[PDB]
RNA sequence: UAGCUAGUAGGUGGGGUAACGGCUCACCUAGGCGACGAUCCCUAGCUGGUCUGAGAGGAUGACCAGCCACACUGGAACUGAGACACGGUCCAGACUCCUACGGGAGGCAGCAGUGGGGAAUAUUGCACAAUGGGCGCAAGCCUGAUGCAGCCAUGCCGCGUGUAUGAAGAAGGCCUUCGGGUUGUAAAGUACUUUCAGCGGGGAGGAAGGGAGUAAAGUUAAUACCUUUGCUCAUUGACGUUACCCGCAGAAGAAGCACCGGCUAACUCCGUGCCAGCAGCCGCGGUAAUACGGAGGGUGCAAGCGUUAAUCGGAAUUACUGGGCGUAAAGCGCACGCAGGCGGUUUGUUAAGUCAGAUGUGAAAUCCCCGGGCUCAACCUGGGAACUGCAUCUGAUACUGGCAAGCUUGAGUCUCGUAGAGGGGGGUAGAAUUCCAGGAAUACCGGUGGCGAAGGCGGCCCCCUGGACGAAGACUGACGCUCAGGUGCGAAAGCGUGGGGAGCAUAGUCCACGCCGUAAACGAUGUCGACUUGGAGGUUGUGCCCUUGAGGCGUGGCUUCCGGAGCUAACGCGUUAAGUCGACCGCCUGGGGAGUAC
């Protein structure tokens, strides 16, 4: 990327939700490897391998069940330059709850129940549904 | 101590007193957008022991003169 | 639009105008009966209408249309106004007060009495 | 409206106020504020909240409550704890008033009233009985603040104007195809009850104090006096011939108003015939008007109903949650860029951004939820929650931000070649072409080529210069991308000054020095970056491969031509986007008047 890492990250993930590829890579820094393992973990895709030490790039193993893609809709909210940072009590709930908000934390990334668990909220990453 | 505000110096062309800025964030009220605004106020200072382009503590004090109500503590910046 | 476009100026408004210019914030003026006309309308209509050209009280001066079925004017006296254009005439956007200071009322009328100056006829 | 400012901005000093002070007077210093909008002209009292909106947001500041400003119009002060003083003084005037002409009185932006301008906004009311105020040792005085009463459907919430039964489905009204139908159980007539108003009689609470007596452990002469506590009588309301309860008549006093073509709930007939008329938009009327006028019947609402005026809503129609610009209004003609906005990549670290925790504080009253009181409701009300806020301590280090330290892909310099209407100057000169000499500029290559930021630029060779490209290496370690103003380059003509005159429009066209910045200056498609099905041709390279070749597989760069998904109102775009996005800039919000008035 050039202005916004995060940003233009997530045009190249869905765009394999658009063709149905198996494998897709992003040059990948070291918050790029704490993104990839909450979607996994919440089960939106499968299995990631970072690799390279000059350039550090990963190996994300997508995750369409059907001709339907699993991960549907998501999408970054928080864009630079418009900083939304959530106190807890106002939290975005995902499609009802549905999905999952992913809130960059103090304690890390994984996000779902930092409305209760955690109990701190921050700047919204991204939703994801 | 107050918070000791931090701010600058932007100009020096009077006798025993300076002109200081402060950078402050802010949300922007109804856009939510982060405007770095800055304000500008005189300060008082004796020694002229701080040079054009420090970096400035700055606590209230009495009123002395005209337009200027806050006196330098201590400088953390050389020119 | 972008924000940093928003920002150094603001959404300015889509500003409203009035169109019954005998306000001063009021909704009815007294008028002085300059004449009274009896111009045309326009293609679709035909049947020339009755007008009079109103000596304001604010300063102004302009035309209104004298509705009803036959009027009573002789034209050094009193009016009083109402809004609510005329469609057909070009330049009367006002009314009369069918029934008000000097302009009495329509010759027996019998349906939508209040609306012009026809009272309970006889019960 | 882009410049403003000298007591202006600062410092020693005296002087000055209750207080710091340029608050003033001499002196020195030469500043101060300003695109994060100063001076300027126009307009306006500000907040708690009211209205509307699901929300954000939008207009509002009347009432009750907070805070300033002003007392006929300009001034200055005196007293005072407090004023630059509403029912005080002085200086003027101005109106206004009065005068023996010499002079004196005047101030409703107090309540109640007149004139008047007005669409329109009320009584020359009663009481100190309440709660507050002032003065007091209290008594009490005083209070057009408050407590009340008249005025007016201006608004809100009740409430009645009767309920049963009843057809022969009555006379009656209009419709009628003359079979009838409908009003209509509606009425009549039988049953039945009097709310409220009429009228009659008793009848809560808003009243505690105060004053009088009489007791107490009071402190002092131990019982004088007084102060406090408890007891006893008399008491003390404007409202108010009160609220409410009770008594008797007799269906008895009590129903309008708009619409009826479409949106929009309700229809048929007479009269009129593009005349009279309706109307919020669509529109109706020129012999059969479900729209005009009238009549029956219907609809909705109700003691009010319509009309007009006024704010939001529908309006995603100024869009932050919630828009758009290839043709529907809209991408500056094009370039570098200043202040602005925005960060590759790793570690350290700080804790401002933000999250968390409390502690302050956000006046009470409205809004909101459980709960009380008026016979219910409006309304009055107890407690809560909420007031989304700002300031402080403690905590958190993932993101972001300043400081410190790095690494190679963003970018950038070098080497090295490659292709080319990129220009500037200098002269050159014909495949061609009028006059008696020379003005012009390419025939060919010439094209879907090719250059450049665009307008653009084509003879030939050298000269100074401009950009891009490829093959490798090398090192710099974020050094970048974007742009309001800003400054350049700017098709024609026009014009200026200095000449010419063929091809041929009589200057001008042509060179040149100066203005002029204009246009289909129209990819009618800002810029950079990264991602996603593609297929055939263009042209510039250059690695591998018997190069064994005109040639294959790659692999660079830009430009064509048709097309997937996705998208678009279509038409269409479609790896050079308009498709999925991110950062930043320009611009539009119905047509005419108008690129015009000043
Ligand atoms: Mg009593």
């Amino acid at each position: 990327s050039m202005q916004d890492p995060i940003a233009d990250m997530l045009t190249r993930i869905r765009n394999g939700q658009a063709a149905n590829k198996a494998a897709v890579t992003m040059p990948s820094s070291k918050l790029k490897v704490a993104i990839a393992n909450v979607l996994k973990e919440e089960g939106f895709i499968e299995d990631f391998k970072v690799e390279g030490d000059t350039k550090p790039e990963l190996e994300l193993t997508l995750k369409y069940f059907q001709g339907k893609a699993v991960v549907e809709s998501i999408q970054r909210v928080s864009r630079p330059g418009l900083r939304i940072y959530k106190r807890k009590d106002e939290l975005p709930k995902v499609m009802a709850g549905l999905g999952i908000a992913v809130v960059s934390t103090s304690k890390g990334v994984m996000t779902d129940r930092a409305a209760r668990q955690a109990g701190l909220g921050g700047e919204i990453i991204c939703y994801v549904a | 101590k107050i918070r000791t505000l931090q701010g600058r110096v932007v100009s020096d062309k009077m006798e025993k007193s300076i002109v200081v800025a402060i950078e402050r964030f802010v949300k922007h009220p109804i856009y939510g957008k982060f405007i770095k605004r800055t304000t500008k106020l005189h300060v008082h200072d004796e020694n002229n022991e701080c040079g054009i382009g420090d970096v400035v503590e700055i606590r209230e004090c009495r009123p002395l003169s005209k337009t200027k109500s806050w006196t330098l503590v201590r400088v953390v910046e050389k020119a | 639009a972008t924000v940093n476009q928003l920002v150094r100026k603001p959404r300015a408004r889509k500003v409203a105008k009035s169109n019954v210019p005998a306000l001063e914030a009021c909704p009815q003026k007294r008028g002085v009966c300059t004449r009274v006309y009896t111009t045309t309308p326009k293609k679709p209509n035909s049947a020339l209408r009755k007008v009079c050209r109103v000596r304001l009280t604010n300063g102004f001066e302009v035309t209104s249309y004298i509705g009803g079925e036959g009027h009573n004017l002789q034209e050094h006296s009193v009016i009083l106004i109402r809004g609510g254009r005329v469609k057909d005439l070009p330049g009367v956007r006002y009314h009369t007060v069918r029934g008000a200071l000097d302009c009495s009322g329509v010759k027996d009328r019998k349906q939508a009495r209040s609306k012009y100056g026809v009272k309970r006829p006889k019960a």
